[PDB]
């Protein structure tokens, strides 16, 4: 209430997808579930490619987006798009003028879309740069809190990494 | 030797293998498969993400599959639209154990990669080391065979802050 669950491939793709970008901002688009009101459940991310006039709704390829939305389905993701990703390498998480008017239009296609906001830069070991974000309902916005949903076939999996410390 | 010595994986490699397999409700003796992204260039090759592949085969018929060629071709295309540095060096499954088709279908892949085909089999139930086992088709004396490379799983920065942020409350 209300609360963004994001998963383990979805945050490290958001992470990995946003440092691959530095300098420049990077965005994609969010798939899951809205599982009631206060509840959305980001299960996967897929980039979308750099576009000249920067993250707004131009950048939203829609060909490449039903391209990729296509394939996902054949290979058993057939989720929602829920809402999108973007970075601000270096300034902080938050929408600026463009945002919230990107957002707008993903909120017309379907009100409960969510805006996350990731700074790669900032972004360290031991901390995570990170937000979420809905609009006011009639223009301002707010922060949605954000967890990490995560089986235990993917924490063992990740145990992996630095096996030595567990 | 010029031999590729040893193989690098990434969480996120990890992770797709097993989200891949969980979505597609794989079960029993079935196994899931994709196409490994990466960089091949050097004796140490370093996987660093994927994508999943339809894919279907009976077990009862142990020389009968269909790999999806266009399937490749159209995603490939669009992973080089996000990364170009990301290259095609490879394949995967979920094994848990190489099986007997194996070798015709990396010969397949031979088409696509620049490199030798990479072969990643990743045990998404993980039972029993590393749920990695690597290979690389050779010959030897002569005829074809998989020769076994020795894994670590290795992350960059961002998936390092990323696993250590998913492994808190543990
Ligand atoms: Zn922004």
């Amino acid at each position: 209430k209300e609360t963004v669950y994001i998963s383990s491939i979805a945050l490290l793709k958001m992470l990995k997808h946003g440092r691959a970008g530095v300098p420049m901002e990077v965005m994609g688009l969010m798939l899951g579930e809205f599982v009631d009101d206060y509840t959305v459940n980001v299960v996967d991310v897929f980039a979308m490619p750099q576009s000249g006039t920067g993250v707004s709704v131009e950048a939203v390829d829609d060909v490449f987006q039903a391209k990729m939305m296509d394939m996902l389905k054949q290979t058993g993701r057939d989720q929602m798009v829920v809402g999108w990703y973007h970075s601000h390498p270096g300034f902080g998480c938050w929408l600026s003028s463009v945002d919230v008017n990107t957002q707008k239009s993903f909120e017309q296609l379907n009100s409960r879309a969510v805006a996350v906001v990731v700074d790669p830069i900032q972004s360290v070991k031991g901390k995570v740069v990170i937000d979420a974000f809905r609009l006011i309902d009639t223009r301002h916005y707010y922060s949605l809190n954000i967890d990490y949903h995560k089986t235990a076939k993917e924490t063992k999996m990740l145990m992996n990494l630095h096996k030595e410390q567990w | 030797s010029l031999q590729h010595e040893k193989v690098t994986i990434a969480p996120l490699v990890l992770l797709s293998a097993l989200d891949h397999y969980e979505r597609t409700q794989t079960k029993e003796n079935k196994r899931c498969v994709g196409v490994i992204l990466g960089d091949a260039n050097s004796s140490t090759i370093r996987v660093t993400n994927s994508f999943a592949l339809p894919f279907e085969e009976d077990e009862k018929n142990s020389d009968v599959w269909f790999l999806d060629h266009n399937y490749i071709e159209n995603m490939n295309e669009m992973c080089k639209k996000i990364n170009a540095k990301e290259k095609l060096i490879g394949w995967y499954h979920s094994g848990p154990k190489l099986r007997a088709s194996d070798l015709k279908i990396n010969e397949l892949f031979k088409k696509y990669t620049q490199n030798n085909p990479l072969l990643l089999i990743v045990d998404v139930k993980q039972q029993g080391g590393l749920p990695t086992d690597a290979y690389v088709a050779i010959e030897q004396v002569t005829e074809k065979t998989f020769l076994h490379l020795p894994c670590t799983i290795e992350a960059e920065e961002a998936e390092e802050i990323g696993v250590e942020h998913l492994l808190r409350d543990v």
